[PDB]
């Protein structure tokens, strides 16, 4: 398998790829959530340098990953298509064995953990 | 073994026998077959000696992980569910058990679960478990109702084992008691048998079959 | 086959047993009396093998009846039970043995006393208070052991017995159709026709 | 081994 | 079991050990294997316990009925030829293990019997499950022209071997002793080497330490 | 399967001082239910003890052989049969059966009443008998017997001793058998008065 | 076709007191019908004041004890040279045997020492790890023999107070050691009278807060 | 078993190995497989020795009762009876059996029956486990018409093999000469046949 | 899952005052047929222990290869190989031991029961016997196949327990043995005449004889011997 | 488990599945719904070896709501039937294959028609009017031959099925303690409470 | 049955 | 048993 | 089949039956079971054809790769080589081996190997089923340094008789001649060993 | 099978 270190730590105490990984998101389209009293609202900007768009067909910005959760994203797209299928399996998997969907806290550590995975294994970014 | 649990009224009634057979040998009369797993959860033992004890210790220490892992204590559901995806994994493999897990929960309320080695497992109010569940399950049966006073279930419960242990040539030694709560488990003593039958003989009036 | 029971109370003997006759898939019927009248104050239920049931309790009646001819004379329960275990202790180690179980419940007229049989097919005799046959046994014998008490009117024998069939009828697999009873006392042997 |  | 026939100068002399087991239970002590089919022919058996008890009473039964009928003392051959015959009828289905000995008209003889029914002759035999640690002895120590008191010696110490070194043979050695001309002596527990130690405790309950329910008086009487 | 313990149960017998014990278990079974609390295996056919184990079928029919067997040697020999002989008809009874034996573990007890000798003796299912001075053991519980025996015993015990100690030996033993149990009785025979005792036991 | 279990005999009984506990077992081994050796030890010091006797398949026992041992061994290396406990053994003890459920260790195992308040205490083993701790344990070939007679003598089972109309249990009370190695050489010489498997040799250790000391004695060797 | 019978100027000599095999243990070491049915006629026994023992008592009796009825049997005759018993009880038998006998008119005879009861007359027979090793050596060897000490070391040397390599075969080698000289008996133990 | 094809049959031995004795027979049989008689079962590892072996042939071979692979390894690196870090017996053994219940438990047995005689460096004797469920004991006297019951019964009648042992010289112990492998001639149908015996004695060291016969042998009465019971001639 | 029946009417799919679970001689539960929602308009019931059922039926619940996450969409039942072919089919070769056998009942809302699927533990597809596994069909096949007709309304449908229960209660020789009965049509799957 |  |  | 080696002053010599079996059936009447695994280093083959077969196959393999990195083996070397196959595959593997070759300093050598793979020198060796039937005449007739016409009769006749008593062997007697003049493959007859 |  294809093994280099390719996260690893500058003299200054920095991993360079994580920090450009943060750079790739800066340049993404604008996605905000506020919550209210008894409600969540997720608004996404969507960059307007294109006309001639099918928006039937293209893929939303805001993914239902259970029927009580939601998840939107800023950077890479192709990425941001891993961690959702990453996401919606667990959360069946989640269903199937604690006869419960997930609470949005669960969810999100999860997420969150298969970021940190990509950030010390060899031969991803 | 002879194992029951039942719902009621004022939470869970959960009672067990002591005896351990070899064959025709009585192996030990001084069995545990209740565990504490936490103080909301019981579960109970029939079947083979070393893998209800095993899985279901090590069960324990799979809730202890949820709720570190979750702030948040493991519901009886999802324990349940834990024991029969791993017995089913070795469904075929000759392992032997028939157990209830037993608890309160906010979210549930009392639960019951009764889990075996087959890979089954059924949410209930009322089983009884084990080589003298059918004594146990006649007594309990023909005495049941929702409403039974926190006290008379204790007896019925009590009773019920003491029937099985006594027609069942494979149940004996001392009925150990249990009542599950909102507030968790309360634990109702130890009863050996050899008291216990001439006890209720005596102030019941019943087992007439038995030379007084 | 199945389900046969016996309890004994103060005055009689209560035989209750299971109507169904079922082969393979199918129950052939619902209304079955697996029962014969041995003599006037002696009545035998039966349950195992199919035919050998039949076939061998007839068999005990004819003996009875034509001991009862010759000798102008009813045989006491004990004897009748007696004969009957010595026919079964016979035929256990014959070539074909009688695969039957049977309850023997009578009224002795010269004790006054009634008397309940259980005999199974190697001809193991025991007199006793409540008896069952089967895997009946496996939830009766417990209730029992809780409910019933020495001097039971013939009455509250009979309620002990609602107990008894409504437990089968909860935890038992198989559909039996409910059961015929039948109270042998000092007038004789009746059916209850409504239970 | 034993059962219960 | 373990079994010996060990002939000498005037005579033959039989032993066996006292062990009886059920499993690995020992059922019986000190039960005698040397039976008498006669005065003066006896026998050692090994095997099915009721068996060897069984034949061997057939056999001395019709052995007594045959001497008062010929008006002569039975012939140890006769008893071999009955004993032998029977159990090949019964196709090795009755266990019986024999080393048949005595003295007769003709003179002194030793054999032993297997449950199919086969025959040996020999001036020195063992059988039963001891009868391999017995055999080793007898190889080592068996010479042509032994005394009475070295064929009883070399008979008891070939048992001796069994009870020490077979698990299926234990506690005393019983003798039987067929010289001619003379009584046979049969020397029940003559080495007994196995006594139980004095236990450390009398286990002798308080009375009343056991709970009775009912009593009442058994009618033996007419 | 096994015919020896489908019914459970046992019967072990002791000498003493002028006297014998014979003791049995009440338990009568088909395997793991139990049937009847009340089921005796000693029977006495004058003043000599008969104890059965085995199959209940078996223990009963055994039983009215040899009521047969001694009421006629009664009346042809005009006394009443001895333990000695009465063992002897045992085993030639149980051996004619040698290939379709009666699945029994007997245990004969009484006292000589012309010599006053104690007896015991126990049998195989074939008729091998096992004379002993001290005790005899049967039954599904008779590896625990044996053990209870073995220790619990000594010779020339009173009565009132060898009553103790003979159902301490059965109470312990039935206790770690679950095949056997289910109440007790106990003989004491003296040379002439028997007396018979129902022992309180676990009714598990 | 090639059996990779035997029976290697003998038995083994833990008793515990107040302050002590022991662990004996005899030193007869034995295959078949065969002894193999007279004394081989089979209850062994562990160290950290835990004796341990795994008796039935002796390679199997024998592997199991090696075993623990290693177990106590790292147990030092990677805890700080913490003791362990016996409570902690036992636990340890049910890992190992469960590890081969499905090719299980042939025996039946007991060990004995002392808890964390000073108590005897004894634990046994079913062979795939069930265990429990009690006052009171016989395992192994003749377990069936002793085992009723240490519910009577060390818990006092069926036994009542005289002239309370057996209604009053005999009270419960540890023994002192004197009393408990008299139950022990009783159980075994008994055991020896009526067990085939049982016998030669009969081996004590005895633990207490001062360590473990050993006893010997003499068993009857047919 | 090792056996053997071979026919020679003068009569007939049988020969045999001593040993009785229970297992792999030697329940008898010195046995005495040539038995006799009459003056001059006697067998080799192979197989079970109960099974041999049983048939040869048999044949034993039927010739004592031919002899009383119409004087000597034939050796032809003795070798019907044998085989009569072994084939019409053949489901039953472990019996392999060598005939030899010796009259006047028909000097010396061989008859081998083996396990299903089929009769075979033979210059010379050989039979049992040890008897494979020696077929080689046997036919290699056998002469008709040979002498009796030619005869003696012919089955001396033969036996002395099949023992050497069948381990169901061993102790002393006995042999029975057949003559109208009457019934000579032999002996060969190990130390001198062994290193032949 | 085996079955033994060639194979040895009893190996003897016991302990006495000074050493150890061994002894097994030099035949390899196949099933009844006593097919080789050249075949040396006694294997002497360096000169302090001598491992006999019983069994399959073909793994007895196998095992020869490992002991003198063994040695090989042990000088290895190794300035006292023939001193202080010689191999002793118990080392020996403990590596034949280990390596049969390893067998057994893979379900692939060396069909073999050894036994291990030897000295160890500090004088003590060894004596010790494993074989192919990895069952391993010591006595006095040890025995394998038809040995162990005959021979021990004999043996024990010399060496019944420890403090015989100081009361045993070599000459009683030989002879013992020797006596041994004679009744076991009488009496093993698949036993030979001709075999090997080992003294290992803490002072004369290893002497290997081979080449040994059974000898005084008891026959003669064989010729009175007529018949099976009623049989004169 | 044991009894599971299917009938397509018109405009729905009818299952009815047995209450009861029995191991040994005791009927453990009487209340127990054989059944999982795989989709709001897909329905499938189970019977077959006690702990395979539950686990399969889950599993393939799993997947299928798993798609429609993933796309936002429903499968036809056709679509999912075939997917549950598929992993029994897959099944039937393993180490240990699923010994379950399912009806899945579905409307198809692309057709609006309602459509019923016959699963066994082989991966035997076949898409019926009425279905059954286990000895049930024995009895139900004949009658529903006489008594069903293609465009039943959902009230003549459960009517249908009320002889095919009352038969089984008459004929089969376990007790099942009733049935649970579920209708799939256009509107998604509803519960009948009293049958 | 005993054996001996 | 016994053979020859 | 019936095969043997034997070694004598000036080498060794092989020898084997022709006949392969399948049932009762002679599927070969002419099989050559005496095979090449090196120039002076070859082996009789007894037991399952296609086992022995590729067990010769993959010694002749591993004998050829030997010669090309370290000379000439020796017999030994071969007979290790075929072991390590019978004995690790034992539970596979019906093969019963003689290897037999001449060296210049070793002269003849003969290593059999029977079923579990074990290994014994000898002299000469005899194997199949046919040679049960001459351990007798074998053992009575070899004698050590005989000649290059005495080695052959006395295979001839050893093996004549292996022919004669056994129906698993017949057809031509095969043999190859091992010495320092190289290679010599002799054939006999039926017409001339029968009747010897 | 072909057999040698
Ligand atoms: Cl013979
Ligand atoms: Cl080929
Ligand atoms: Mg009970
Ligand atoms: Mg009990
Ligand atoms: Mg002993
Ligand atoms: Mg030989």
């Amino acid at each position: 398998g294809y093994d280099r270190a390719l996260s690893i730590f500058s003299p200054d105490g920095h991993i360079f790829q994580v920090e450009y990984a943060l750079e790739a998101v800066k340049r993404g389209t604008c996605a905000v959530g506020v919550k209210g009293k008894n409600c969540v609202v997720l608004g996404c900007e969507r960059r307007s340098t294109l006309k001639l768009q099918d928006t039937r067909i293209t893929p939303s910005k805001v993914s239902k990953i259970d029927s009580h959760v939601v998840l939107s994203f800023s950077g890479l797209n192709a990425d941001s298509r891993i961690l959702i299928e990453k996401a919606r399996v667990e959360a069946q998997s989640h269903r199937l064995t604690l006869e419960d969907p997930v609470t949005v806290e669960y969810l999100t550590r999860y997420v969150a953990g298969v970021q940190q995975r990509y950030t010390q294994s060899g031969g991803v970014r | 073994t002879t194992t029951l649990a039942f719902r009621f009224q004022g939470g869970i009634i959960v009672a067990v026998d002591s005896r351990a057979t070899a064959g025709n040998w009585v192996a030990s009369q001084t069995v545990k077959k209740v565990i504490e797993i936490n103080p909301f959860l019981l579960g109970t033992m029939a079947g083979g000696a070393a893998d209800c004890q095993f899985w279901e210790t090590w069960l324990g220490s799979q809730c202890r992980l949820h709720e570190l892992r979750e702030k948040e204590r493991i519901s009886v559901a999802a324990a349940s569910k834990i024991l029969s995806n791993l017995v089913y994994q070795y469904k075929g493999a000759g392992l032997s058990m028939g157990t209830m897990i037993c608890g309160y929960t906010r979210k549930e309320g009392p639960t019951i679960y009764y889990v075996d080695s087959d890979g089954t497992r059924l949410k209930g109010d009322i089983f009884c478990v084990g080589s003298g569940q059918t004594f146990a399950y006649g007594v309990l049966d023909s005495n049941y109702k929702w409403d039974l006073s926190v006290e008379d279930a204790l007896y019925l419960g009590k009773r019920s084992i003491l029937a099985a242990a006594h027609r069942d040539a494979y149940s004996g030694g001392s009925v150990n008691l249990y009542h599950v709560t909102e507030d968790g488990w309360i634990y109702h003593g130890n009863h050996d048998v050899g008291e216990l039958f001439w006890k209720v003989k005596e102030e019941e009036g019943s087992f007439n079959n038995v030379i007084g | 086959m199945d389900i046969i029971l016996g309890i004994r109370v103060q005055d009689s003997v209560i035989l209750a047993s299971s109507k169904a006759v079922t082969r393979g898939i199918s129950v052939l019927k619902d209304s079955d009396d697996k029962t014969r009248q041995l003599s006037p104050h002696t009545l035998m239920s039966f349950a195992g093998e199919a035919g050998d049931t039949v076939q061998f309790a007839e068999y005990i009646q004819a003996n009875i009846q034509l001991y009862s001819i010759r000798e102008d004379y009813e045989l006491s329960p004990q004897a009748v039970s007696s004969f009957v275990r010595q026919e079964l202790a016979k035929s256990i180690r014959s070539r074909r043995p009688y695969q039957v179980n049977v309850l023997i419940g009578g009224y002795d007229k010269k004790k006054n006393k009634p008397e309940l049989y259980q005999i199974d097919y190697l001809g193991t005799k025991v007199e006793l208070p409540y008896g069952a046959h089967g895997y009946s046994g496996f939830y009766t014998f417990s209730l029992l052991d809780h409910h019933y008490r020495p001097d039971m009117t013939t009455e509250e024998g009979l309620d002990l017995l609602k107990l008894c069939v409504q437990e089968l009828e909860k935890r038992m697999p198989m559909d039996f159709k409910g059961v015929i009873v039948k109270i042998v006392d000092k007038d004789g042997i009746r059916q209850v026709d409504d239970f | 081994a034993p059962l219960x | 079991t373990t079994i010996v026939g060990v002939k000498f100068n005037n005579g033959v002399v039989i032993a066996a050990d006292t062990r009886s087991t059920q499993g690995p239970i020992v059922a019986d002590k000190n039960c005698a294997k040397l039976h008498r089919i006669s005065p003066k022919i006896w026998c050692a058996g090994a095997g099915t316990a009721a068996d060897t008890e069984a034949v061997t009473q057939l056999i001395g039964s019709n052995i007594e009925l045959h001497s008062l009928y010929t008006s002569r003392e039975p012939r140890v051959v006769s008893a071999l030829q009955m004993l032998k015959q029977h159990l090949f009828k019964y196709q090795g289905h009755i266990g019986a293990y024999l080393i048949v000995a005595g003295v007769d008209p003709t003179g002194s003889h030793l054999f032993s019997i297997h449950a199919h029914g086969s025959t040996d002759v020999g001036y020195y035999l063992s059988l039963g499950s001891g009868s391999l640690a017995a055999m080793a002895v007898l190889e080592s120590h068996w010479k042509q022209d032994l005394t009475k008191e070295e064929a009883i010696k070399l008979a008891s110490d070939a048992i001796q071997a069994g009870i020490w070194n077979d698990l299926g043979s234990g506690s005393n050695v019983d003798v039987c002793v067929m010289e001619i001309g003379k009584d046979a002596e049969y020397l029940r527990n003559y080495l007994t080497p196995n006594v139980r130690e004095e236990k450390q405790k009398s286990y002798k309950f308080p009375r009343g330490t056991t709970a009775v329910l009912k009593e009442s008086i058994v009618n033996i009487c007419d | 399967s096994d015919p020896s313990s489908i019914n459970g149960g046992i019967v072990v017998a002791m000498t003493g001082k002028d006297c014998v014990a014979i003791a049995c278990d009440l338990r009568l079974g088909s395997q793991s239910l139990g049937v009847s609390n009340k089921f005796e295996k000693i029977f006495h056919y004058g003043h000599v003890f008969l104890g059965i184990t085995g199959l209940a079928t078996d223990v009963t029919t055994l039983n009215e052989m040899f009521r047969y067997k001694t009421n006629l040697y009664k009346l042809k020999e005009e006394r009443a049969i001895e333990p000695e002989t009465f063992t002897q008809l045992v085993s030639s009874s149980l051996y004619e059966r040698r290939f379709g034996p009666y699945f029994v573990g007997p245990v004969v007890a009484g006292i000589n009443s012309k010599s006053g000798k104690p007896f015991i003796a126990g049998f195989d299912l074939i008729g091998c008998i096992d004379e002993a001075k001290d005790f005899i053991v049967s039954g599904t519980a008779s590896d625990q017997l044996f053990g209870m025996c073995e220790s619990l015993y000594e010779p020339n015990l009173e009565p009132e001793d060898l009553f103790e100690t003979i159902s301490q030996a059965l109470l312990n033993a039935a206790d770690r058998d679950a095949l056997s149990g289910w109440g007790a009785v106990v003989y004491i025979i003296k040379k002439d008065e028997v007396v018979k005792r129902y022992l309180k036991m676990r009714q598990d | 076709q090639f059996n990779p279990y035997g029976d290697n005999g003998g038995t083994i009984l833990g008793i515990a007191g107040e302050d002590f506990a022991v662990l004996a077992g005899d030193t007869r081994n034995i295959t078949d019908y065969s002894i193999n050796s007279r004394y081989e030890p089979k209850v062994f010091d562990c160290g950290d004041n835990i004796v341990m006797s795994a008796n039935g398949f002796a390679a199997d026992g024998d592997a199991l004890v090696k075993r623990f041992k290693n177990s106590v061994k790292w147990y030092h290396f990677d805890h700080n040279d913490k003791k362990l406990s016996i409570n902690s053994a036992a636990r340890n003890i049910q890992h190992l045997l469960y590890g081969k459920r499905f090719f299980p260790y042939y025996v039946h195992t007991i060990i004995a020492g002392l808890d964390e308040d000073g108590k005897g205490a004894v634990y046994s083993f079913d062979p795939v790890g069930s265990y429990e701790r009690e006052q009171c344990r016989a395992g192994g070939a003749a377990a069936s023999l002793i085992m009723p007679f240490l519910d009577n003598q060390v818990n006092f089972k069926n036994q009542y107070e005289p002239g309370t109309n057996g209604k009053v249990k005999k009270p419960l009370k540890y023994l002192s050691v004197e009393e408990v190695i008299k139950l022990v050489r009783d159980s075994f010489t008994s055991a020896t009278e009526r067990h085939i498997q049982v016998g030669d040799g009969l081996e004590i250790l005895i633990v207490t807060k001062d360590g473990v000391r050993k006893e010997f004695y003499e068993l009857k060797r047919d | 078993t090792s056996i053997m019978a071979v026919t020679f100027k003068d009569g007939v000599i049988l020969g045999a190995d001593s040993r009785t095999t229970t297992g792999a243990y030697i329940a008898n070491r010195v046995t005495d497989k040539l038995t006799r049915v009459h003056d001059k006629i006697w067998c080799c026994r192979s197989g079970s020795a109960a099974d041999t023992q049983a048939i040869a008592d048999i044949v034993q009796y039927h010739l004592e009762l031919y002899t009383s009825q119409y004087g000597t049997p034939s050796t032809e005759t003795a070798a019907s009876v044998f085989k009569e018993l072994c084939y019409e009880n053949k489901d039953n038998l472990t019996a392999g059996i060598i005939v030899a006998g010796y009259d006047d008119k028909n000097k010396g005879e061989v008859y081998t029956i083996p396990l299903g009861g089929s009769v075979h007359k033979l210059p010379y027979a050989i039979a049992g486990s040890g008897s494979t090793f020696i077929y080689g050596y046997c036919d290699k060897n056998f002469r008709e018409n040979m002498s009796k000490e030619e005869t003696v070391d012919f089955i001396k040397h033969s036996l002395s093999q099949a023992i050497k390599w069948d381990g169901s075969s061993g102790g002393v080698i006995r042999m029975v000469v057949l003559t109208a000289a009457g019934v000579e008996r032999l002996i060969f133990y190990p130390d001198e046949y062994e290193q032949l | 899952t085996q079955q033994p094809i060639v194979t040895g049959t009893s190996v003897i031995s016991m302990k006495y005052d000074n050493g150890v004795i061994i002894a097994a027979d030099n035949l390899g049989s196949y099933g009844s047929l006593l097919r080789f008689n050249g075949v040396e079962r006694l294997i002497p590892v360096g000169d302090n222990t001598v491992v006999g072996i019983s069994g399959d042939i073909s793994d007895m071979q196998h095992i020869e290869r490992l002991l003198k692979d063994l040695v090989t390894e042990n000088a290895y690196d190794n300035p006292l190989a023939d001193a202080e870090e010689a191999l002793e017996p118990s080392y020996i053994f403990e590596y034949l031991a280990t390596v049969m219940y390893q067998r057994r438990s893979k379900m692939n047995p060396l069909w073999n029961a050894i036994i291990v005689a030897g000295v160890q460096s500090n004088g003590d004797q060894f004596l010790r016997y494993v074989n192919l469920l990895g069952v391993t004991y010591s006595s006095p006297t040890l025995a394998t196949g038809f040995g162990a019951h005959m021979a021990n019964p004999l043996l024990r009648k010399v060496v019944d327990r420890e403090s015989d042992i100081p009361k045993t010289t070599v000459q009683v112990a030989e002879e013992a043995i020797v006596n041994a492998m004679r009744v076991l001639y009488y009496r093993d149908a698949r036993s030979s005449r001709n075999f090997s015996l080992a003294i290992i004695d803490k002072n004369t060291g290893l002497t290997f004889k081979k080449n040994l016969q059974v000898e005084n042998m008891k026959w003669d009465f064989a010729k009175d011997i007529k018949g099976y019971g009623t049989q004169k001639i």
